[PDB]
RNA sequence: GAUUAGGCUAAUUAUGUAAUUAGCCUAAUCC
RNA sequence: GAUUAGGCUAAUUAUGUAAUUAGCCUAAUCC
């Protein structure tokens, strides 16, 4: 074509171009060798045989489409699908100086895991015999905003040592989460230029030791491995890239992040930028837009956890409705209008935020709403309200427990992935100052046909006895309650609830 | 600061070659899929009275060949990546390369897919008469 | 033992030692793990797992004696025998900086051939998973003496390129001279440190293609070759090392070299250091001490050259004595008291410098004997005097001609190796200003039993005729004289000499 | 600047290992001819109640074995040279090595001339009973 | 130090105008 | 930045003294 690009720019301070036998492109030839027909002439001249010219790596574009090669700069809809592999990524760079001018080189690499890598300033040098990836002269960017980068110029490690560390960190983070690695970036240009130092691409490959997808490449072994088998590997293979700035944002990263989140604050380091970038991506994909058509595959004990949650819900709601003999039930957040317990004869009312059934209302509970349902009990199973009423039974997920189905979110919230992605607000204990912790207990009324527990409400336990029909059932409820509580769920009830009432029923 | 070297129309495939595990196969698959071959190669004015060998110190092109700069037709020099030779020295840089006139559409691809004969220094199948 | 050494010094800037499972020596273990029994304990403490430490290579000592392994630090007496293998060697270094401090790395390598190589700064880095030899950050030494090293810090090449270039240069230099390589060094410490980058040692090996001794090693092929077959090889195999500073010298290299030589001066590069070192070794072994008991093998046309020189001597001295009819001959430098020509009846006197016969004298000709021997002719076959008299027949080797039997010497002189090594002072044409160059001719008087030449003094050529008995002899004389002239020998004679006188004899 | 690591008495053989083509053979030749074995290894204080396997992440030494730091008994770690592994990763560094009590004179040579069994992780001939 | 957009100047090419290249200024983002 | 030699100080070990290690200063050589 005719439009030139800044990619592979000659950054040397030489005043002359190269001879035709040494110049890589026609433009790079000194004009004394050129003729009118876009042809060069081998003049009788001496040549600067030994030379060293720094070449710019800024300006990459991975937009080419070749069959068999995956599309790495994925779109927003695929990023939402691959959310489990999201890693924030930020690079702070250094300016080439002394014998070169006009290119930037990575200095500090930060990831949303909270890890920073400091590297020596290394660039590409063209010589008379080939290319070199070697250390070059560099200086920190001028300005007070980059004053903390001055000490880092004396703490840089070599790139072949840092590549293995990056691969090891990523394998530790994502081994039980995903087979992929999606780098979430802001202003992806310098990020991609830095990614050229430690990433390799190609056709999709299988792990040499199992059936998982390969995520790391070994250049000494020339082999491919998944996260589990990637020990000693020195390249990330086929990562995805996402640019948050292309999702319709103006201004810089900091002002966009500070508008929605007040938790991710601290010193100016690349890791904080990466954390902020991932937080902004989470807010943009799961709070600004809530699309629940995306279904996520199971990776752990999730199906079992759902059934355990339903069992604990049935038992707790039965005990709460029975105790106190409240005949009015209000269920907030039910999208189907189906009661959990039916043995006590009580009136039922259903409410939801986005219902799809005319039987269920569209009420948005905020704070005033306490005196309107004062006559019954209010159900808040998996419903998030910053102020729960006095007469409520509430089940709230603790966002501080980390697991395979719980991911960091925005403003202290968490992304909970159970066949869907729900964003749950931060766990504030001041929202339960009007309620009490629910004690551990069991209640049943099944006919009967050793175990000893003081909280085991059972017709045999009224007289201090026990039977196998309830002995095994208490153990089953025990494992279900333990699974639910260790998964990150917490139960709250009205302050007048007590266990010893259940002896009368 | 600096002097520009490459066209934007060559920016994509070179970027691909800068990231692939095997650059040669990447370029060949890109071209064979309908991608545009590389341009901006250094072509030399030649009186067409040369000997016709593949790689030479001076331009030696016959009536059925064209002379290019050595670094211009090397994929590793164009993409500024590491050369595959164990010695680390490019066999093309600093010399002139003769390409058959029916393969001037993709000189870089021709140099990737062909090698000269060891004894006569002609292209194998394009001048090598070592029957 | 108890004496610590600086070899493998930890040049990192870390303030604590390593854990017992990661430290290579007991000394490198941090003191918190040590007990009083010289034993370590594995504490319940966290380990700083990702680390990198620069390891010093300064302080090598190749003094180990293993059967089957040659001694590489040879002494002076065998260096004199391997004089044909002598290559000067000097390294100019750079200091580790930034993340390391306490070691030097090679920057410029220079040899007595006159070639300099510039390298990237490469050092050993200790990682938690092992070793790696990679580029590190280095700065030029401070001070004005090293200001020329500042530009070279970003002008080097990769070590695998430089290794093959060094092997190629050495193969070019010593192919027709020797099977060996001797590195002549001054202050051999950093030289041996740098030699660790491009030399391999082991048992003595045979070339894979011939019977010559192997001088190069190929690591991609794991093979051994001599200088003739070492194309593409990347390591020098079993080189010798000599430290001239250990030969009893005080001060630095420059003031010791300048005391004896005046022609090796120039800019401050490693190649000039190496040339000065080789010149100083040559002066120490072949001028300061003259041990002519050492025998050197023949490598070329030397036994033929001696006979040709003797034939040329007989013819030239016969013609010189016949022309002018001088009856007195003084032969300087003859240690055997034997004349070469006896057909004219002339008086003979003999002199020598270090003789072993009582018939001869120990005169040291300097300048004043020009009137002492004016009554006859003075013979200077292979004697070195800076002032030749008016009545002399002189043979002097041209030191500017370089051959297999002519090595560079000291103060512009040369070393001529024909069975024994003679140091010949520099060929100065201003010492022959009292003489004339001898024109070519042939003279003989044998009885006779086509060729045409005006300088062929022969009884047939007086009448313009020629015979086979002289035609074949004249072609033999052409051969002998052409060899002698091409070898580097120049003839000078008294100014009144002329060929046309020999017509009367 | 820097901190010293090794003794002078070990400086000779390690220097040899830094220059030879075959470091293991050179070390075994040096110690076989009468050279002193490497010293300054990291010996561990152990309760002498362990499983007795060759290489472990915790000291597991029985009554007939002594435990050493892994990097201290590896010749390639001691001489700071390239490991024979293509990936360059040491099998000893960061772990603890059990040497039989009758072989503690030369731990480095013992680790050079012996290997652990691939199924039971004991030294072959010093604990492995895979008949 | 890098890119994007806008303005000005100069050069080349093409047919008063357009494209590209080079330099300067402003704004945004990145460093 | 490296080593060697000398001096001073401190610590450890051994039996007033000796050795080793660590730091500072002087000189020489190397960079
Ligand atoms: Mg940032
Ligand atoms: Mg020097
Ligand atoms: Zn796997
Ligand atoms: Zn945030
Ligand atoms: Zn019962
Ligand atoms: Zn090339
Ligand atoms: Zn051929
Ligand atoms: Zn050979
Ligand atoms: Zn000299
Ligand atoms: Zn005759
Ligand atoms: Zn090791
Ligand atoms: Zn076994």
């Amino acid at each position: 074509s005719q439009i030139v690009t800044g990619l592979f720019k000659d950054c040397s301070r030489e005043t002359s171009g190269l001879s035709p036998a040494y110049a890589p492109t026609y433009v790079s030839v000194d004009d004394k060798y050129k003729t009118s027909d876009e042809l060069c002439v081998n003049l009788n001249l001496p040549a600067n045989v030994p030379y060293s010219r720094v070449i710019s790596r800024m300006g990459f574009k991975l937009d080419a489409t070749v069959p068999g090669y995956p599309k790495l700069f994925i779109t927003r809809e695929e990023a939402v699908r691959q959310v489990r592999s999201w890693i924030g990524f930020d690079v702070e760079g250094a300016h080439a100086s002394r014998n070169a001018c006009g290119t930037n080189v990575p200095l500090q690499l930060g990831f949303s895991t909270g890890v920073n890598f400091v590297v020596q300033p290394v660039g590409v040098v063209d010589t008379e015999w080939g290319n070199m990836l070697t250390g070059i002269a560099a200086r920190p960017p001028p300005g007070e905003q980059f004053k903390h980068l001055v000490p880092l110029m004396h703490k840089g490690a070599a790139w072949p040592i840092v590549r293995r560390r990056i691969v090891q960190m990523l394998s530790d983070t994502l081994d039980k989460l995903s087979d992929y690695c999606t780098f979430v970036c802001w202003a992806h240009g310098f990020a991609l230029t830095s990614a050229s130092y430690f990433c390799k691409i190609g056709k999709e490959q299988k792990c040499c030791m199992c059936n998982r997808r390969a995520a790391a490449y070994s250049s000494p072994l020339q082999s491919y491995a998944c996260w589990t088998h990637s020990c000693g590997y020195d390249y990330v293979y086929n990562p995805f890239f996402v640019d948050v700035q292309q999702w319709g944002y103006v201004g810089n990263l900091a002002t966009n992040h500070d508008r929605y989140c007040s938790v991710h604050q601290g010193a100016h380091v690349a890791s904080n930028d990466a954390i902020m970038t991932r937080c902004l991506a989470i807010h943009s994909c799961f709070i600004e837009r809530v699309d629940w058509d995306i279904e996520y595959p199971y990776i752990s004990h999730e199906k079992k956890l759902n059934s355990c949650c339903r069992i604990v819900e049935r038992n707790v709601v039965r005990a709460a409705l029975l105790a106190g003999s409240f005949d009015k039930v209000y269920d907030i957040g039910n999208p189907k209008g189906i009661p959990i317990v039916d043995d006590p004869v009580v009136d039922w009312h259903y409410f939801d935020a986005q219902p799809l059934t005319r039987k269920v209302q569209q009420l948005f509970y905020t704070e005033d709403m306490a005196s309107r349902f004062a006559d019954g009990l209010c159900l808040f199973w998996n419903c998030n309200v910053p102020k729960y009423p006095n007469n409520a039974i509430v089940c709230r997920f603790d966002t501080r427990v980390h697991s395979e189905f719980n991911l960091p979110g925005c403003d202290g919230g968490s992304l909970y992935v159970n066949k869907h992605a729900f964003h749950t607000p931060a766990y504030d204990v001041s929202a339960f100052r009007d309620l009490k912790p629910l004690p551990f207990f069991y209640y049943s009324t099944t006919p009967c046909e050793p175990l000893k527990s003081a909280v085991c409400i059972t017709a045999c336990n009224l007289g201090g006895a026990v039977c196998r029909k309830h002995a095994t059932e208490y153990r089953e409820y025990m494992e279900a309650y333990n699974l639910v509580s260790a998964s990150g769920f917490r139960l709250w009830c009205y302050k007048t609830f007590d266990i010893y009432n259940l002896w009368s029923t | 600061a600096g002097s520009n070297t490459e066209f934007a129309s060559n920016s994509s495939v070179l970027s691909l070659v800068n990231f692939t595990v095997d650059p040669q196969k990447a370029y060949l698959d890109f071209v064979n899929a309908g991608g545009a071959p590389l341009t901006n190669c250094v072509k030399m004015l030649t009186p067409k009275t040369g000997t016709g060998i593949a790689i030479s110190v001076k331009p030696e092109s016959t009536a059925d060949q064209e002379t290019y700069g050595g670094a211009s037709v090397c994929l590793y020099c164009r993409a500024h990546i590491e050369h595959p030779d164990v010695s680390g020295v490019c066999k093309y840089k600093g010399k002139f390369v003769q390409i058959p006139a029916q393969c001037v559409r993709d000189p870089v691809g021709f140099c990737l897919s062909n090698t000269p004969c060891n004894v006569c220094q002609y292209w194998i199948g394009y001048g090598c008469n070592c029957d």
